[PDB]
């Protein structure tokens, strides 16, 4: 595919005439990469001339897919087109990523067929330190900053040590740090995914919140109203609004048949529910620890030989659906053990 | 279409800034105090300090020092306000009329830059050739002191180190260097670079980057003959001069990091050092080459900002939370030890987070109680017009929330003390303060290292004495938050509620809350109703004879049974997280940090909430009030204040649902808290009276204002500036105008009081300037706005 | 983890041709073990994502199912009865290397081995 250096950027709240692609209906996500394939001779001629003029189209996030209203969207540039002429008709692979966010205020669509949307760019409008207006000019030396439960603590009392000057305390502005929130997200994000913060995560508050609008299952309403945010903060806390109300435990494969949920989550182990839990030949797999759960099927025996758990025996328990290694079901050998039966499905297969 | 007036009823009492020099003659020793946009000048005496002349400043003071350059006999001193104006200034007199003069005016900020961590260091070279002001991180800007640099022409020079800890200018060098302390992954280091005006690029400076401690933060600047720069972290005091090398760990400064220095020796031999626990601590070089450092302890003061030196061991201590007071040190007599003596004590009201008018005496004239200062510098100030006096009731512990029973006739204040953890398995306090001193002492009903303890406690004061009667002790890891003293329900007696959250380093999120009630009868505080919510209860607000509370982001209303326990009603959801609460008849106000106003009504008949109104616009809240049905006055980032109007005649659904941003200025000072009333004695051509304390100790009114009123004030404020000089040659229209680090936008629906009550200040030829399309017709309209406050 | 992909049941170019001895080892060999109870984790590759086995094609490098084998025969594939034979024998040989004796998955492979030799000792010559 051809290559492209060129970043085009319009003016905020500045109002641009920019076309939009009948073919793309779901959500744009600023900096989300969008694989397209356009076979339309008519929708080929809308890209042919956007390389020409900017690269930059818009895509609509329709709030009603029956009547095509929308009231929000996100402009996407093409970084990278293919023109392959196969077996005949011009078809072309256009490769696109987010931009800036905008506001639809009126929907024309041409006599040649493509429609056009009166887009208003999104202020993108970052907020530093919320300390920043409130720390004395002594105690300003000390906001730089050269077991991870300590450095937390740490970390607290220093940025936010002009608290005390306002109503508010310390602990209440941690709710409202980027820096502080971002880390709420990385400890989710590890019971789900073993990759580590360092490389797989990005720095930049803006740009981390926008990678996890993306996995984390989000209906069109939650996506539009994860877009009206137009600063980090905004987008952090109704992150965090998710991980504390879709709760809802699946398998990883099947995303609609339902293992287990929140409260049947109970505490055996003294480090929680979940844990590092390594079988014979060398596989680390986070066991989470649950009373009841449904759709699963027992496969073969519960053999006691090295099990993680003290005296129980794991059954080989499957998916009834997709067939996946969900997890055990843990049965206890004595008679003077409880639970006396509990599941021990694994992270790697929970959703 | 608001249309309101803000005066400054009380000038800002905070110290910020004070150096020593000779500004008014080069005879006679200077002592200039800054407080946040007032400026004071101060002829240093044996008795004491005599006022000459006290100036209002266009600008949040900053940076502030003097300095002698070639030919000028007398101190010029060097200013730079917030909104980045640098000007240089030097005092005139002759016969009987002073009048500060600007030599050299200009603006310093870059359209591209992020503002650093530590934000503007304000340093200048000893030879008086140049300014040195680190704006932003990696950006160095010189500005010249020069006779024809009038406009100020500024350069930015590009540094390889962005997180710049301290900088300060060199002693005993030919060419002009700056010494720093940077942070890299590595970890400290300091570094030396050479300036040159020719080449207007860095060069390497006397000595190399060398090794210093890992929480190095304060630098300090040696003259001649020892040279060099002082360099102390948390545990050690460093020296440096290249090859000369000179370390010492005393354990008395591991207590608490200094912030503060002082030169008192013109050759570097004697300095004054000021941490953040109120100790004064003693830097001593002995002796061309220093032999050893020594450090020593002479008593306790006021936590200071910024410390001064004057003459005969009177040292001028500058606090922004406390007290600033004139100290007098015994480091001479080998008979008796280092005792550090107050002699005048200067009122200081910032930081101020809870304030109530309460008729105490007078039942007419309002007379204002603010929980002031923090930690041993937490103290009461009722204030009452005189001229206002000020009443000092100490604490030694942080205050938070305050509120008033005339039926029990005392105040209920909540208090936040520090203790440190014990060995064996406890606390213990620093110090005695209110709480440890009360008559009477309470608990709570509970359920289920050296690091300093946050512990809450429910204080009861007289209204007269002002004696510390009964002290609840709150449970363990437990936060107080919001704090009503209102009948409920069909109970008689009054109750004092509060709305407590569980706070623990684990979790983020307080996942739990109590909603304590407390009854004072017979001189005897009794637990009456515990209500436990999943939550947090940050405000709450009585809604015609009803407790309302928020949990989190839901907005909760409880009724008074006559079993004496809260009992649910209905429960309103929001989208953000409710912080803020405010009510008048039935309209209720919610708020949260990031600025987004939301207008609610409980509608009855239906039996819940009905959301009317809301505004989304990002920005750091902190303080809101209501006007009226339509009007509301909130306070934002970088100290400025808006006004929200809706319409209630609006044609569409989509009008009437939208809030219009109608108030934009500038205050100049940061509110935390807003309250209803006067202070004044109870004809006016002011709607409302709303009275305001800030971190700085600013105390004003805001008040609204008719359709004509406005036109003739606004009118009136373009004219006074042409005839009033501004102190420092910058623009009022400017200064007042709303200011962001993204968007500068203009002043509207307000009127600044400062600009209007000056026209009486001013001399008759410039008060007949203004009038000209009725002199003495005017006075008596600006004598009108000044008896309001 | 990365799933290979599936072994090629219908190729052009290696050569296939419609013998007896293939016709006995869809219809009596292949349908006797399909209808067996434990051939279920057989009737398909064994997925190293779903049962989360990362490192079983590291050390398997033949890996076969009887799934591959049935399109195999029915789209005839294989030439000779030997190229059919050398499909089920690798089949069972991948489990035993990697699964150790005593396991659940172990008992099927055997149990199926068993039918499958008692067929295999009855293979007609070619016609
Ligand atoms: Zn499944």
């Amino acid at each position: 595919m051809e290559e492209f250096h060129g970043r085009t950027l319009h003016d905020d709240d500045s109002c641009q005439v920019i076309p939009v692609l009948p073919q793309v209906m779901m959500i744009l996500i600023p900096g989300q990469t969008l694989p397209l394939q356009l076979f339309h001779p008519q929708e080929v001629s809308m890209v042919r001339n956007l390389i020409q003029k900017d690269r930059t189209f818009a895509v609509l996030a329709y709030s009603n897919v029956q009547e095509r209203e929308a009231q929000f969207g996100t402009t996407a540039e093409i970084y990278a087109y293919r023109e392959e002429q196969d077996f005949g008709i011009e078809i072309v692979k256009v490769k696109a990523i987010g931009r800036q966010r905008f506001k639809v205020l009126e929907l024309r669509t041409q006599s040649d067929g493509i429609q056009q949307a009166k887009v208003q760019i999104l202020p993108e409008c970052v907020l530093p330190s919320t300390m920043s207006a409130v720390q004395l000019e002594s105690l300003n030396k000390c906001q730089i900053f050269p077991c991870s439960y300590k450095w937390w603590q740490k970390y607290q009392k220093r940025k936010f040590h002009c608290a005390n000057l306002t109503s508010w305390p310390r602990w209440l502005y941690s709710l409202y740090d980027a820096e502080t929130l971002m880390d709420r997200i990385k400890k989710q994000l590890r019971e789900w995914d073993e990759n580590l913060k360092d490389d797989s995560l990005p720095s930049n508050p803006i740009d981390f919140s926008y990678r996890v609008a993306a996995c984390l299952p989000i209906d069109d309403v939650l996506r539009i109203q994860l877009l009206k945010i137009g600063s980090a903060i905004q987008r952090l806390r109704c992150e965090l609004d998710i991980m504390n109300k879709c709760t809802s435990l699946c398998c990883k494969q099947c995303q609609e048949t339902e293992i287990t949920t929140k409260n049947e989550i109970f505490s055996l182990s003294l480090c929680g529910p979940m844990a590092a839990y390594v079988n014979p030949h060398g596989y680390v797999h986070e066991t989470l620890t649950v009373y009841k759960a449904c759709n699963l099927n027992l496969i073969g025996r519960p053999s006691t030989e090295h099990s993680w758990f003290p005296g129980y025996a794991w059954t080989v328990a499957q998916c009834k659906i997709c067939a996946s290694h969900i997890g055990w079901k843990f049965t206890a050998t004595k008679k003077d053990m409880s639970p006396q039966k509990f599941w021990g499905l694994t992270r790697s297969a929970l959703l | 279409m608001s249309y309101n007036y803000v005066v400054t009823a009380q000038k800002p009492t905070a110290v910020n800034g004070c150096v020593t020099g000779h500004f008014t003659s080069a005879e006679d020793l200077n002592l200039l105090i800054a407080k946040n946009t007032r400026l004071e000048i101060y002829v240093v005496t044996a008795e004491g300090l005599r006022p000459v002349k006290e100036v209002g400043m266009y600008g949040k003071i900053a940076v502030m020092e003097l300095f002698r350059p070639k030919g000028e006999s007398k101190d010029l001193l060097f200013i730079l306000t917030a909104k980045y104006n640098a000007c240089i200034l030097e005092y005139k007199q002759s016969g009987e009329s002073i009048d500060i003069i600007t030599r050299a005016h200009g603006n310093v900020q870059d359209r591209i830059g992020r503002p650093s961590e530590t934000g503007i260091i304000g340093i200048i070279d000893p030879e008086c050739r140049m300014i040195g002001l680190r704006l932003y991180d990696g950006l160095f800007k010189v500005i010249p002191l020069d006779r024809d640099n009038k406009e100020l022409k500024a350069f930015n020079i590009r540094l390889e180190e962005l997180h710049v800890i301290d900088v300060k200018f060199l002693y005993g060098c030919q060419a002009p260097t700056i010494c720093f302390v940077y942070q890299d992954p590595q970890g400290r280091h300091v570094k030396t670079y050479e300036v040159s005006l020719r080449e207007k690029e860095f060069n390497k400076g006397p000595w190399k980057q060398e090794n210093v401690e890992a929480e190095a933060s304060m630098v300090i600047a040696v003259p001649e003959p020892f040279g060099g720069a002082i360099i102390i972290g948390q545990e050690s005091i460093t020296y440096h001069n290249g090859d000369k090398y000179l370390a010492i760990a005393p354990p008395i400064i591991k207590q608490s990091t200094i912030v503060c220095h002082n030169r008192v020796d013109p050759n570097g031999s004697r300095y004054l050092l000021g941490d953040m626990e109120g100790r004064l601590f003693m830097l001593l070089l002995e002796k061309v080459t220093l032999k050893d450092l020594r450090v020593e302890l002479l008593g306790e003061t006021s936590i200071a900002e910024c410390l001064t030196y004057l003459d005969n061991g009177v040292v001028f201590v500058g606090s922004r939370l406390g007290d600033s007071q004139l100290v007098k040190l015994n480091v001479d007599s080998n008979e008796q030890g280092s005792y550090v003596v107050a002699m005048e004590t200067f009122t200081n009201l910032g930081p101020i987070v809870d304030m109530c008018v309460v008729d105490l005496e007078r039942q007419g004239q309002g007379q204002l109680v603010t929980c002031s200062g923090a930690f041993k510098e937490g103290s009461l100030r009722i204030i009452r017009n005189g001229k206002l006096h000020i009443r000092t009731v100490p604490l030694y512990e942080s205050p938070r929330k305050i509120c008033y029973q005339e039926v029990s006739q005392c105040f209920g204040v909540l208090s936040s003390r520090i203790e440190v953890q014990d060995t064996s398995g406890g606390t213990t306090a620093l110090r005695p303060s209110a709480s440890t001193q009360a008559l009477s002492s309470s608990v709570s009903s509970s359920k289920l290292f050296g690091e300093e303890v946050e512990v809450h406690n429910l204080l009861i004061i007289d209204q007269h004495t002002f004696e510390v009667l009964h002290a609840h002790q709150f449970l363990q890891n437990e936060y107080a938050l919001s704090l009503v003293s209102c009948k409920l329900g069909k109970d008689p007696n009054t109750y004092f509620i509060v709305g407590t959250a569980m706070v623990y380093p684990e979790e983020a999120e307080p996942k739990q809350g109590r909603i304590v009630v407390f009854q004072y009868s017979d001189g005897k505080l009794q637990t009456v109703a515990e209500k436990e919510v999943k939550g947090a209860v940050y405000s709450m607000v009585e809604f015609n004879g009803k407790l309302l509370a928020s949990i989190n982001s839901t907005v909760r209303l409880y009724e008074w049974t006559t079993e004496k326990e809260l009992r649910t009603e209905c429960n309103h959801y929001n989208n953000i997280m409710a912080l803020y609460l405010k009510t008048k008849g039935d309209f209720i106000l919610v708020g949260d940090l990031m600025r987004s106003v939301l207008l609610l009504a409980y509608k009855p008949m239906e039996g819940n909430f009905e959301e009317i109104a809301r505004d989304f616009n990002p920005n750091w809240m902190s303080a809101v009030e209501i006007l009226d049905d339509d009007n509301f006055l909130g306070a934002e980032n970088a100290f400025n204040l808006f006004v929200c109007q809706k319409d209630s005649a609006a044609t569409t659904d989509e009008e009437r649902q939208h809030l219009q941003e109608v108030g934009l200025f500038h205050l100049g000072e940061f509110v935390n808290v807003f309250c209803h009333g006067s202070l004044v004695m109870q004809s006016t051509p002011t709607q409302g009276s709303v009275l305001f304390g800030t971190v700085n100790g600013m105390i004003g009114l805001v008040t609204s204002l008719s359709e004509s009123w406005y036109n003739l004030l606004l009118d009136m404020q373009n004219r006074l500036n042409k005839v009033i000089k501004s102190v420092g040659k910058i623009e009022h229209s400017f200064w007042r105008s709303f200011h962001t680090e993204r968007k500068t936008e203009p002043a509207t629906g307000f009127i600044d009081g400062d600009l209007i009550e000056s026209f009486l200040d001013i001399s008759r030829p410039k008060m007949q300037e203004v009038v000209a399309n009725t002199a003495d017709d005017l006075i008596k309209v600006v004598e009108e706005l000044t008896r309001i406050h | 983890s990365m799933n290979p992909p599936p072994p090629e049941t219908s190729n052009p170019n290696k050569p296939k041709r419609q013998t007896n001895q293939l016709q006995y080892l869809l219809r009596v060999v292949l349908k006797t073990l399909w209808k067996h109870q434990f051939a279920w984790p057989f009737q398909q590759p064994v997925d190293a994502v779903k049962l989360n086995l990362p490192d079983y094609y590291k050390i398997i490098k033949t890996p076969m199912d009887m799934g591959t084998i049935k399109k195999r025969l029915e789209n005839n594939y294989y030439w000779n009865a030997q190229e059919c034979i050398q499909d089920f024998n690798t089949m069972f040989t991948n489990c035993y290397i990697y699964n150790k004796p005593g396991d659940d998955i172990v008992l099927m492979a055997e149990a199926l081995e068993k039918l499958f030799l008692q067929k295999i000792n009855e293979l007609p010559t070619e016609e």
